[PDB]
């Protein structure tokens, strides 16, 4: 199997800041890559796909790169609504044995 | 030679039969030479006919010596002899697809007679057995007409169409 | 006979080509001096649809397609020994997809130690009738396995006149083989310019194009003969009649990509002794396809998404498969659809010119001498 | 384009049957894939499996072959989870996930492993 690792296990960031990612994987992988958002009770919306097209909806604001084994995210103008908690599903792998990743969440000064 | 009905809507199913077991050629032509379906090789070919989207075969049974012709959405012209040119053999069958019905749609009332329709292929000689759930058996040739239709005359008449030994069931719509 | 014939292929054995793998593994170096004898005043009844050999060649395919290109997803049927609800289960298979490289190589059969492959040499040959000019060889000429349908594609051509051959004509059952004179050729491109993937929630779009002033001389060629064989009809070309897309439309293979190419805009003229054309570059379109039906048996794959860019295929045409459709309706006219699919008739119209033969030594004639005893 | 309908969120004994459905509508039913992602209560996003609509195959992970299978009834358009030998570990939140193909039926497949529309999720919980 393989494995995503996240570099932090929350984000300290505040509105108004620029906020990166970056995912780990355990083995070499492509540019098949998509970072997923996560939204509490909601349904888990697409942000990337191959790790450099956006969806059809995703605002300009939200952005990423990277190949191999680091796989970069930038947000530029941290919104309110763009406080949720981010995923990364890794799939290269045929037949399909990909599983998961950590996932990481934006902070709250308290 | 072997003879099926159709009830002018359903499918139905012509079958050859092959002994190499090894999925060969083979076709299926009308009474005047036209082609309608074939293996080429593994795939499948529709021939230029009036059959071109009713036309198909089940693709699964084709290496064990099983070639069907599956044929949906019956109608009267197509009551014809098939070919079939699996190796040198020119098995044949015959195709009779007709439809039994009447003309009142719904507007009935309790008294009032009956009359069907069936409209039978040209060049054949059906056979018009009634039954009805009262008991009433109605025998007689083509066309068929019945001078009671009342509350007790109730119930789809399942009124069954024999030709050469074969026969078919169907429905009767009566609404009071 | 009906014996094993071991092929002969010049390869490389060192790039990561597919042929060239395969015919290092199981093949040997074509003969450097090769020997034809040539007989004397022989028949032989040079069957050509009851041949044993293509037989072969097709179950040597077969095993090359299944070291080739390893399907991600290969649905095949499988039933149930149950007289009749025959228990007909689908039974798939999931394998790693690499994209590979991929070319045709010319093999060559060669006759096995013991046999030898005659080959006849007239000019017309006529399919199943018997020649003259009959001489023996040891391994057959270069022979290229390219699979494809409605066009056979790069091949020997014709040697001084445009021929048509078939198992039996005016039965509308068996496919017209017709062999060019003149290689024909085609150019299908997409460089890069429309990475596209998709348009609601193009790469997979490719063209190929056909001298049409050099295209019409062959064609025109092939209607003169046709009407040899029917003068008062008319010969009227047609698109085909449906079925599966890997017949409807034209089907090669170029890297992966399987094109699916609309020759429509190709057989639509009708024809007499003059053209209904036009008056340089027919836009034959094209597209590339992911779910296709297997030709070595039944039951559908998938295959990898294809590549980026720059995919080439400059071929040839040398054959040409057509059918024909005649009945009780046909009120002097001759339609000529485009068949193929079958994969045995594309080799048969490269294997028509040998046939396996052994050498049985013994004889018994009379004579006048006596055994003293 | 498409939309989702989960199935009712149903508590079950853990060594039962389990069944989820989820209906589509806006596109035809057989021209992309479904897949299938466990919500845990606290946990991330568990991958549990994917389905062709028209190659009617499916491939999970290794520690849930033996206990799931994935059924498209394409007449009704209503992709099920038949989720047998219950347990414990397994109570999370289920749902269905779709991803649009190009053209699927004339054969422009895409293979595109990504996923893009959701539903909302059932409840899933063992007592
Ligand atoms: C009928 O017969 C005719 C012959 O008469 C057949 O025609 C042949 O068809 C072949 C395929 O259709 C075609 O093969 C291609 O040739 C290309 C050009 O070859 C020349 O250049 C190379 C390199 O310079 C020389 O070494 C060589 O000697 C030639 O002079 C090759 O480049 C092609 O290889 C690429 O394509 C295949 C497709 O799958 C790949 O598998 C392969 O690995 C190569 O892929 C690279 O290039 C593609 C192009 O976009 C990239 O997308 C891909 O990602 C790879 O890119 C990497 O490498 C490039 C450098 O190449 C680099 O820039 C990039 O950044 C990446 O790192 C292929 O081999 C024959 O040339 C052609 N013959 C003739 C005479 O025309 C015809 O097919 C027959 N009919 C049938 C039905 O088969
Ligand atoms: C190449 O082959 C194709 C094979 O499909 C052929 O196209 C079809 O030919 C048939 C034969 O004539 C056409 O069928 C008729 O066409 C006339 C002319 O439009 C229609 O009016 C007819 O429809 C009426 O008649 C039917 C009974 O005959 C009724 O049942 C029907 O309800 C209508 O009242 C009839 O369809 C057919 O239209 C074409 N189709 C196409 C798409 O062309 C084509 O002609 C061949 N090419 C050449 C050059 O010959
Ligand atoms: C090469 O292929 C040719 C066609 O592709 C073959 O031609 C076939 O030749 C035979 C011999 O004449 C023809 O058979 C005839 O069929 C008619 C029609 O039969 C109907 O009527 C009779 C009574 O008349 C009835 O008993 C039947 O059931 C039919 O209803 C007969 O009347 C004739 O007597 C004769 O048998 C074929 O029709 C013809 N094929 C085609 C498609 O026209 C040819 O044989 C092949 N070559 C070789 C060497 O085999
Ligand atoms: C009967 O079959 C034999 C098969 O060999 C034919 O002999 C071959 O004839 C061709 C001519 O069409 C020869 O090609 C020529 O070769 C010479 C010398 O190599 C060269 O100067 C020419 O440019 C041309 O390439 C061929 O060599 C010859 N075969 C052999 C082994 O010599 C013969 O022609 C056939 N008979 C008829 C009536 O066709
Ligand atoms: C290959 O390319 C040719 C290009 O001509 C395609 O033919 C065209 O296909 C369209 C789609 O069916 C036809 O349009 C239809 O016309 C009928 C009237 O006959 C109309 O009722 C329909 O609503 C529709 O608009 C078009 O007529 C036809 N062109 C001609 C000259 O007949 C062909 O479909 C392509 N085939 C493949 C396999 O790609
Ligand atoms: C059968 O298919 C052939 C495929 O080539 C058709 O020939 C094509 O016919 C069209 C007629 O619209 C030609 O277009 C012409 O283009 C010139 C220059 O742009 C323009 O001045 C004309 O007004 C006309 O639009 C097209 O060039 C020609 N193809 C080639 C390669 O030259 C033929 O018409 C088809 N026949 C039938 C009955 O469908
Ligand atoms: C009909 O189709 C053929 C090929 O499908 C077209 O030939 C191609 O024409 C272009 C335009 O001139 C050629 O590009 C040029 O090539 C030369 C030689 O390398 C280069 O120095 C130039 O800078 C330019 O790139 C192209 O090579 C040629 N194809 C081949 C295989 O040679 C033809 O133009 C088409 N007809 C029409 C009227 O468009
Ligand atoms: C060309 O091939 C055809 C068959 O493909 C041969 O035709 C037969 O020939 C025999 C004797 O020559 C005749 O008795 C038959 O009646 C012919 N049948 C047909 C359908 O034509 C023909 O002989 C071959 N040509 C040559 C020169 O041998
Ligand atoms: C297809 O492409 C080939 C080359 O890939 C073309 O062949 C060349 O044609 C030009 C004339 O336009 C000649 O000057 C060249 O000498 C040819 N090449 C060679 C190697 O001889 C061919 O013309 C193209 N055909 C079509 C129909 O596009
Ligand atoms: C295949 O044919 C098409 C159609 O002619 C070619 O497209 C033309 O290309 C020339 C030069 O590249 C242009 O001047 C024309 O305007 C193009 N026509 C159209 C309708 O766009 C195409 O280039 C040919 N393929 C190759 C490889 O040359
Ligand atoms: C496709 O056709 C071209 C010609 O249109 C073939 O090129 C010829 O190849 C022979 C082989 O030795 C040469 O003798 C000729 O001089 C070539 N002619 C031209 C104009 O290039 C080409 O070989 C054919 N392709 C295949 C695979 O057979
Ligand atoms: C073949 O026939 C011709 C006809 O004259 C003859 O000259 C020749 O010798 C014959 N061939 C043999 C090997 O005898
Ligand atoms: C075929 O086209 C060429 C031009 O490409 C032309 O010279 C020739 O005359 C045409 N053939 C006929 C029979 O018109
Ligand atoms: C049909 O063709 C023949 C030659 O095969 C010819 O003699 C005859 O005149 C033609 N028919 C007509 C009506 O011209
Ligand atoms: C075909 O051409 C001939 C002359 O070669 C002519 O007599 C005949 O009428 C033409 N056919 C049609 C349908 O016009």
């Amino acid at each position: 199997e393989l494995e995503l690792t996240q570099s932090p296990a929350t984000l300290s960031v505040s509105p108004g800041e620029r906020a990166t990612l970056s995912c780990r994987a355990s083995e070499s992988v492509s540019s098949d890559l998509a970072w997923y958002q996560q939204k509490p009770g909601q349904a888990p919306r697409l942000l990337i796909y191959g790790a450099s097209t956006r969806a059809t909806g995703v605002p300009a604001r939200f952005s990423g790169s990277g190949s191999g084994a680091e796989f970069t995210l930038t947000i530029s103008s941290l919104q309110s609504e763009d406080f949720a908690v981010y995923y990364c599903q890794q799939y290269n792998n045929w037949p399909p044995r990909y599983t998961f990743g950590q996932g990481t969440r934006l902070e709250i000064k308290r | 030679k072997k003879v099926v009905l159709g009830k002018k809507g359903d499918t139905v199913e012509l079958t050859c039969t092959a002994s190499q077991k090894k999925s060969i050629q083979f076709h299926w032509k009308n009474s005047n030479q036209i082609k309608i379906l074939g293996n080429q090789g593994s795939f499948l070919t529709k021939g230029p006919s009036k059959l071109n989207d009713r036309a198909d075969s089940r693709r699964s049974l084709w290496d064990q010596g099983n070639f069907p012709l599956i044929i949906k959405n019956l109608k009267i012209e197509d009551s014809d002899t098939y070919i079939c040119e699996v190796e040198d053999q020119k098995e044949e069958v015959q195709l009779l697809v007709f439809g039994l019905t009447a003309n009142s749609d719904t507007h009935l009332l309790q008294g009032q007679s009956l009359t069907l329709t069936l409209e039978s292929p040209p060049g054949s000689s059906p056979s018009v057995q009634c039954r009805s759930p009262r008991g009433k058996n109605i025998q007689g040739g083509k066309t068929l007409s019945v001078s009671q239709l009342e509350l007790q005359d109730s119930g789809t008449w399942t009124c069954t169409v024999l030709q050469n030994q074969k026969k078919v069931e169907f429905k009767i719509d009566i609404v009071v | 006979a009906t014996t094993t014939l071991f092929c002969a292929s010049d390869a490389k054995a060192y790039d990561t080509e597919v042929h060239n793998v395969w015919a290092t593994h199981a093949c040997v170096p074509t003969d450097p001096n090769p020997q034809e004898i040539v007989l004397g005043n022989v028949t032989e009844n040079f069957n050509m649809w009851k041949n044993n050999m293509v037989e072969q060649m097709h179950e040597d395919i077969i095993s090359l397609w299944d070291q080739s290109l390893k399907p991600c997803v290969k649905l095949t049927p499988l039933c149930v020994t149950l007289n009749c609800l025959i228990n007909c289960n689908t039974s798939v298979i999931t394998q790693a997809c690499p994209k590979v490289s991929f070319e045709p190589i010319p093999i060559h059969y060669c006759a096995p130690a013991g046999f030898a492959i005659l080959k006849c040499n007239s000019k017309t040959f006529n399919g199943s009738g018997p020649c003259t000019n009959v001489s023996t060889v040891q391994c057959t000429h270069g022979i290229r396995p390219v699979v494809s349908t409605q066009l056979l594609l790069n091949g020997s051509l014709a040697e001084e006149e445009i021929v048509i051959r078939s198992e039996n004509i005016t039965d509308n059952a068996k496919t017209i083989i017709v062999q060019l004179n003149e290689a024909v050729e085609i150019n299908c491109t997409r460089p890069n310019n429309n990475t596209r993937k998709s348009i609601h929630i193009n790469i997979r779009q490719a063209h190929c194009n056909i001298s049409k002033a050099r295209w019409n001389e062959t064609l025109g060629q092939i209607v003169a003969k046709l009407e040899e064989q029917f003068p008062n009809k008319t010969i009227i070309f047609n698109h085909s009649s449906g079925g599966d897309p890997e017949i409807v439309t034209h089907s090669f293979n170029c890297g992966g990509e399987f094109f699916y190419c609309n020759t429509t805009p190709l057989f639509n003229s009708t024809w007499n002794n003059t053209r209904t054309d036009d008056y340089q570059n027919i836009t034959l379109q094209c597209r590339i396809k992911q779910i296709i039906n297997m030709w070595q048996g039944v039951g559908k794959a998938m295959y990898a998404p294809p590549i980026r860019g720059q995919i080439r295929c400059s071929s040839n045409i040398t054959g040409l498969l057509l059918t024909r459709d005649g009945g009780r309706d046909q009120n002097g006219t001759e339609t000529f659809r485009p068949g193929g699919g079958n994969m045995r008739d594309n080799w048969r119209s490269e294997l028509y010119k040998y046939k396996v033969v052994k050498i049985e030594p013994l004889g018994i004639a009379p004579t006048a001498c006596k055994r003293r005893v | 384009q498409v939309q989702l309908l989960e199935s009712g969120a149903e508590v079950k004994k853990p060594g039962s049957s389990v069944k989820v459905s989820c209906k589509a509508s806006g596109d035809t039913f057989i021209r992309y894939s479904f897949t299938w992602v466990r919500q845990a209560p606290g946990q991330g996003l568990e991958w549990m499996g994917r389905i062709i609509t028209i190659l009617d195959v499916a491939h999970y992970a290794p520690h849930l072959q033996g206990r799931v299978t994935i059924t498209a009834d394409k007449s009704t358009s209503t992709v099920y989870l038949e989720l047998r030998n219950l347990r414990s570990d397994d109570t999370a939140v289920y749902f269905c996930a779709g991803v649009y193909e190009g053209e699927a039926d004339e054969g422009e497949y895409d293979n595109n492993g990504f996923l893009k529309h959701w539903g909302q999720g059932t409840l899933v919980t063992v007592t």
